[PDB]
């Protein structure tokens, strides 16, 4: 098998055969990197709460929360930040309501 | 803020006022090229910068203590459970060249779906929390200004919370770590599509922390039937992953392949694995190699495992390698203790230096087999993913079990391991983005709606909320310690009780374990069972059979146990004593000069023992320069003290080895008796020497030295030139 | 007689009747190449012919326990002081691949006037005697027919008496012996002329015995005082004993240069040493190369040693070595025990059969900075010759101290040793041949007037006396004992006993001696004192510190001691006990398939437990071909047991890692009871784990087994595999 | 200085050389070989003795006889050679008698 299998690349330079390795890999890959464009996970959604100012137990409860409401597709961050807008709170205090259920109602609306 | 030589860590201390603790630094850090650097005598051309404080190599006595560093940075894996003990052996293994500390995480780590917080006790490996990375990066901070060289602290963000570990180890200075969402998905069976979308933002968070990237390629040698078989397997993994990378915007420069030579002796190992090593470095030209060492192959032998790594090491040197990370040569016995590591970190720098310049000198023979092997090999490469093509995909292809299979590509077994697009852990946890979908934070990878709200801050959504803790290191949420019992203070408090009895230890305060080697004269069950009732009567406990060899099967059995010593020693009940070197010898005779007449004394015709400590063939006195006038054997007292007159002499050395009727101390009394009767006595020095001889007795019949079984040269000279300076 | 495999060598019976004894062999046996062997699923290039019994190394095991033998002949030094132990450890080395068994002389051996005979004990070597000779040779005769290939044995021809050992060593089936005049007078001050007109008769003696012979070479590295600079000196030392060797009439190819590298790291060395190697197989083509390992820059560590040893190793391969001597890694630290004679044989065969064909693929830069260098040593070597004949010859080049000088040629700083043409050991005893001399003898190197009794006998001068004992073995006088004290039977009485008990020993049959290793965390002066009260506490006798290794100066220190065990085990006094393999595992999985529920059950979040048997990362059941349906968990005991119906599971196992109230046991019960209410009971296994779980307590909940801390897949596979058998 | 001593050798070829070394090095052991064939020892006397029949005991006896006497120069094994022919006894009883003292007188004669 191999020898059959090798024929085509039988004739392509180092060059050829290293360029055509790296194309191929590269379009095993472009697709992977589009689901990364276009969707997100708790985890991604938990990392963007700690580095906005929150707790790994509080980022579990408001992600956890945000996935019970079906709002995971505006992004965990987002509800915290736009609910902090149109309550005149901060962002800290916004997330830690949310993080024990206040505010969900309001989120949906 | 401290670290003294001679005093210990105060690791008490450094477990406080962790909430207060930033890392001093940032990113990966390379060793400084040192160009034709000269060291003692020598001068390197493959060398670093030298270290401020160090150990340098048993045999650099013989050098100056000369302590050569090279290129590669040098890794060693450090991860008992305990990272308050395992901070002990950083410091040793600093000491000893190690600069890339590697901690492997507490068992399935990977499947926590969130960070976890203080300080719990981990199996296999340690708890990775804040605190903990706090506690080393600290630790890590002291160590590393003592050494005089930055150290790379490393552990793992694989799993379902990559991208909170990304997070936690962006801020507090993680310096690299391994991510690989192949990994996470072939050997921990994370769903694939939630693997791939966590590592996008996993890898943009360590570009942004300037991270050194290491993959995990070296799985597929652990789980492969034959390892060498599993090589076009490799490139595809090392590929895909590096390629992802690239792409997400990590530098090439911090893209390492984790690449380990397939296989070991009593296979032809550099032949099989050196056409390997070529075409992953020809292939991959761009991106870095960590290179690693075997355990695939590998035994309870220390020597066997310690001989393949430096063949491990002749494949790095002749290749290349950007990182050298070591396995301690205990790996296959026993979970690794202290004095492995500081022998893995010694062996790298031992053989890594013995190679200096060795590419000045060698080459790799392009042409010929190598040449044809790496095209094979690559070819074999680009069939597998012309295949995963054909299959429509990566997800397809893993579904199909093209990966973890026993063939030798294009050759599929039909054993891989299939996931499956809709299982496995975290399936079902992909949610689309909406059109309005925002996160304020640097370094967010993925569709972004920044414009809804600000057009400006489109290239810093951060601004929204003047800064994430990328920016606003104050935003951090510290946790201590979530669990009362089980934790460092608890377990610190536990072993107030040292800290001045002493006992052993392998990797936990006085957890008293030693190592216990024998050869028994016997059949290897026997000997192993046999082995256990000595250790017992040595009054050791929990004892372990560890290694056994075949000497021969009838002739005996070497075996190592290991053992607990259940009592300690204080130190304080301990009586401690409060030396001239050869090189100090030699130079005191250049400026005076001195003579010496020597015999075998009466009627005694025994020569060699005289002739011993004389010749220079095993370190006798004529090494040092001394001057000597021998007269044979059978010499009389008289003539040898006439002789010493007659000549001007500063010593007569004598030989007694026949002894009936103590004649062998009789002769002594003479030749003082005798040099006193003719008063050359104290302007002259008498040492004599003898099978019973008793140096203590011969100073009792008059002479100033003796000298009995196992005398040395060493011996000899080193007396006659601590009298005569009694002297003059 | 005999010899099985699993009888111990019987020393006694090969003690009696050696005034019988004859060779079965003489002369010098090389390896024989085995073009592109194979063995198991290899093919080697540089192999050699295998043997019909040995010990592969470890690793041999994952291989199918191939023992790949290489191309070199391989030697190891065995010499305690008592042959009769020794013979044991030469089976031992001879099965590990050793095929050329050295036996260093008692100390000074070379003083000796003439043979000596019988069996006295030696001291740092064996007394070479007849007796001693035939023994031995006669066990290897054994021990060789045992491992299928000839072993070569090796003595020494130095000193006074060089005729008198070259004429019994060549009676008594010696193979191979050291003989270079140089040696005698630079190292022992034996007289020059005295030297020179004895090796001429030696080596006709050696030349007639078909010996391999091996110079002294090596010596030069040793009083060396910076042994990179006495390069020159050792070109020169070689080429006087080759030519010498030659023109006797000794064949080039029994004519062996004995070259030990140089340098050992931290200094640059196979920079350094490359060269030189490269540059006197260049000069002495067509002579022999007998590698040799590094010993002058050695220390207490067999780690150390091990690793320089390899790029010893590295530098034959690199060049050529005929044969390759080895060191034993503990020869800085104590007379070589019995394991590590083994060791070295085991990484001479280890790092050479893992180079295997490794010139196929890497070549040497001769032109370049190695070529330049090659070239330079020559010329200094070239320019050392002229010297000495311009001093008028290699008398006045002695005379004017030319050799062991410290300067690197043709520097010279003035320290060199001189010896006197006139002087030393057998000064005045050379006689000039009369015209009428006469040696009625095969195998005698001078004028020999033979025309004066019969011109036809001129070139079989033994025909006056009907053959010498070369030609007729009848006429050597065998005497047995010439001491009745100090003889091997004296000694051997002393051990009777231990000949159906046992204990340890490194060398000599139940000396006791083992090795305990330990890190102590204190500074090493204390930790040496601290280790020799562990060491008394565990009762041991004798005991002294053989290698101290810092750690770090204030975190702990690396001791290893040596001590005595004054205890003795019966081997009936033990108490002795009377499995299945991955493959096995996997192959009954393959055949008959698995299909396995599981579920971490109750409201338990803890995971990670049972993902850790399960996920082929640390080896669970999926690396065996299980197929797996996991449930998450909190899965409720119905649940789970639902599943397994409807999926038709084998088996269910079940984590269960919060015990609160005995929660662990408790859900265990009602899963059992769950199953038989379902009526599936005797039809499905259960295995149900956690880390408070008792498999004995667990048992007696009605399920089939527990696994507790540190279960792994295999444990688990081979329960489901062995169960299900048993039920059906 | 290196550089001085080896400008006569700059032009050599390394064939040359080897031979220069070589030749040289015959040169030096050649008076050596040639002491070897005219010379002998009590050690290469006492190895002719050993050839002969005689044990290490013996042939120290003969030899230091032999050297009393002042004969070396003619060969222990000739003078034990001689004196059985000229008694017409074995080889053996020449020596076993030359070793304590009997025939020297007819040696010397
Ligand atoms: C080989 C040997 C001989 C050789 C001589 C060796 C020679 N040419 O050098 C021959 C020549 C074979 C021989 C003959 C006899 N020997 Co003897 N010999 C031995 C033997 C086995 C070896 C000793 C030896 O050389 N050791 C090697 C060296 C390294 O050891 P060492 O000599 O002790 O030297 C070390 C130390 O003592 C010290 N040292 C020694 N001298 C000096 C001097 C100075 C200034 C210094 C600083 C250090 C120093 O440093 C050295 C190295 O560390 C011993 C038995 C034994 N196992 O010890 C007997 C032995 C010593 N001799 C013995 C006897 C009886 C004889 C004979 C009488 C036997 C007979 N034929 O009847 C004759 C007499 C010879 C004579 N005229 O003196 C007995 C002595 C008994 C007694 N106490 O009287 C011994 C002990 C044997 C025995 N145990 O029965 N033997
Ligand atoms: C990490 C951890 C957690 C994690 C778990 C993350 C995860 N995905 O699993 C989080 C952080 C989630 C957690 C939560 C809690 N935990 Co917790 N946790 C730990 C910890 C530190 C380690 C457990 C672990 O993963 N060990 C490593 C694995 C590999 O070991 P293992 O589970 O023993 O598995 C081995 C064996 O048991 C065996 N095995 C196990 N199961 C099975 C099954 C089969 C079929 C087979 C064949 C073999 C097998 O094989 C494995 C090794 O080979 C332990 C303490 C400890 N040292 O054990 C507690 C601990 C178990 N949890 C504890 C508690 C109290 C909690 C919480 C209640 C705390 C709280 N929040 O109030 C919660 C409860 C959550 C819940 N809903 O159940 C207690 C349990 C107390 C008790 N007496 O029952 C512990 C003991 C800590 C303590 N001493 O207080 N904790
Ligand atoms: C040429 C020669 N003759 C005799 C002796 C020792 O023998 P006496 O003590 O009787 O002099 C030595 C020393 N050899 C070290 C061996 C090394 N391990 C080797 O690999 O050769 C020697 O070099
Ligand atoms: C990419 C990756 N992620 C995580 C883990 C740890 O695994 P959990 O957290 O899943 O238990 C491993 C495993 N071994 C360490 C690497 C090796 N010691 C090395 O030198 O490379 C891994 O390879
Ligand atoms: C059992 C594991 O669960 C985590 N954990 C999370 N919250 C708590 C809590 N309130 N009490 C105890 N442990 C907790 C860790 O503290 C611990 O290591
Ligand atoms: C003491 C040493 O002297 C030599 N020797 C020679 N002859 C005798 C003898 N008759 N008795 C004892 N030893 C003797 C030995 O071979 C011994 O080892």
């Amino acid at each position: 098998d191999f020898q059959q299998r090798r024929a085509h690349l039988a004739n392509l330079s180092d060059e050829e055969l290293q360029t055509r390795f790296w194309e191929m890999a590269e379009k095993i890959v472009d697709p992977l990197l589009d689901l990364g464009k276009k969707n997100t996970t708790p985890s991604i959604e938990r990392s963007v709460l700690l580095r906005m100012g929150f707790s790994s137990l509080e980022a579990k409860a408001i992600v956890d929360k945000t996935m019970d409401r079906g709002l995971m597709g505006k992004g965990a961050g987002h509800i915290v930040y736009k609910i902090a807008k149109e309550k005149n709170i901060s962002v800290r205090e916004a997330g830690l309501a949310l993080s024990e259920g206040k505010y969900w109602d309001d989120a949906i609306q | 803020l401290q670290l003294r030589v001679n005093e210990k860590l105060d690791v008490e201390n450094i477990l406080k006022d962790l909430d207060k603790y930033t890392p001093k630094r940032r990113g990966w850090t390379w060793r400084q090229p040192a160009e034709n650097l000269q060291m003692g005598p020598f001068i390197y051309k493959d060398a670093s910068t030298p270290l401020e404080n160090s150990v340098a190599l048993p045999s650099a006595k013989y050098f100056g203590d000369i302590d050569p560093q090279p290129l590669p940075v040098i890794t060693t894996e450090i991860a008992s459970g305990r990272f308050e003990d395992d901070i002990r052996r950083m410091r040793m293994a600093a000491w000893h060249g190690a600069d890339h500390i590697m901690v492997i995480r507490t068992a399935g780590q990977s499947h926590y779906d969130g960070l976890i917080e203080g300080t719990p006790q981990g199996i296999g490996g340690v708890p990775i929390t804040r605190k903990q990375v706090r506690a080393q990066r600290k630790a890590l901070d002291l160590i590393e200004e003592e050494v005089g060289r930055p150290i790379n602290y490393h552990s793992y963000v694989s799993g379902v919370a990559g991208p909170d570990i990304a997070v936690m180890f962006a801020e507090e200075g993680v310096n690299g770590a391994h991510q690989d969402p192949q990994y996470n998905v072939l050997y921990r069976n994370i769903n694939m599509i939630r693997s791939f979308i966590d590592a996008c933002e996993s890898k943009t968070i360590m570009a942004w922390a300037d991270m050194a990237q290491i993959d995990g390629a070296h799985n597929a040698n652990a789980t492969a039937r034959e390892a060498w078989k599993v090589m076009p397997e490799l490139m595809v993994q090392h590929a895909l992953n590096s390629i992802f990378s690239l792409k997400v915007g990590m530098k090439k420069s911090n893209i390492c392949l984790s690449t380990v030579p397939p296989t070991a002796p009593p296979a032809p190992s550099m032949y099989l694995d050196l056409p390997y090593a070529v075409a992953l470095r020809e292939m991959f030209e761009g991106y870095r190699m960590r290179a690693q060492m075997n355990t695939k192959y590998m035994e309870a032998s220390t020597r066997e495992a310690t001989v393949t790594h430096v063949l491990n090491l002749l494949i790095s040197k002749l290749t290349r390698a950007d990182i050298q990370s070591t396995i301690t040569p205990d790996e296959g016995r026993n979970v690794p203790w202290h004095i492995y590591n500081i022998e893995a970190c010694d062996t790298a720098k031992q053989a890594l230096i013995g190679m200096d310049g060795l590419m000045d000198m060698v080459q790799l023979k392009r042409e010929g087999v190598l040449g044809d092997t790496v095209r094979e090999l690559k070819e074999r490469a680009v069939l597998f993913m012309e295949e995963i093509i054909e299959a429509g995909g990566y997800f397809n292809a893993v579904e199909q079990g093209f990966f973890v299979d026993s063939g030798y590509y294009p050759e599929r077994n039909g054993d891989g391991i299939a996931r499956q697009i809709n299982g496995g852990i975290g399936a079902g946890t992909v949610f689309e983005r909406d059109e309005d979908y925002m996160a304020p934070v640097t370094a967010h990878f993925g569709y972004n709606n920044v414009k809804q709200y600000d057009e400006a801050l489109v290239s810093e959504p951060s601004k929204l909320i003047d800064g994430c803790t990328l920016e606003v290191p104050e935003k951090i949420v510290y946790i201590d310690e979530l669990d009362e019992n089980d934790n460092v203070n608890v377990r610190m408090e536990e072993t107030k009780e040292f800290r001045s009895m002493i006992k052993p230890e392998v990797e936990w305060q006085a957890d008293g374990t030693v190592l216990l080697t024998m050869f028994l004269p016997t059949s290897k069950r026997v000997a192993e069972f046999a082995a256990i009732e000595f250790a017992k009567k040595m009054n050791l406990e929990e004892v372990e059979v560890i290694n056994r060899e075949v000497m021969q099967e009838a002739e005996g059995t070497r075996i190592e146990l290991k053992g607990r010593v259940p009592f300690s020693i204080d130190i304080n009940s301990l009586v401690i004593p409060p030396i001239l070197s050869e090189d100090e010898i030699r130079e005191d005779i250049e400026k005076t000069p001195l003579k010496i007449v020597a015999a075998t004394v009466g009627e005694d015709e025994h020569s060699v023992g005289l002739r011993e400590v004389i010749d220079i063939k095993h370190g006798g006195i004529e090494k040092y320069g001394v001057e000597v006038h021998y007269l044979g054997t059978s010499v009389p007292v008289e003539k040898l003290v006439d002789a010493a007159i007659e000549l001007k002499a500063d010593a007569i050395l004598a030989s007694t080895i026949i002894s009936h009727d103590d004649i062998h101390y009789k002769n002594m009394k003479r030749i003082h008796e005798l040099a006193v009767e003719k008063g050359i006595r104290d302007k002259i020095m008498i040492g004599c020497g003898g099978t019973q001889v008793t140096p203590e007795v011969a100073v009792k019949q008059g002479v100033d030295a003796g000298f009995g079984r196992g005398s040395k040269g060493i011996h000899v000279a080193t007396f006659l030139v601590k009298k005569r300076r009694e002297m003059r």
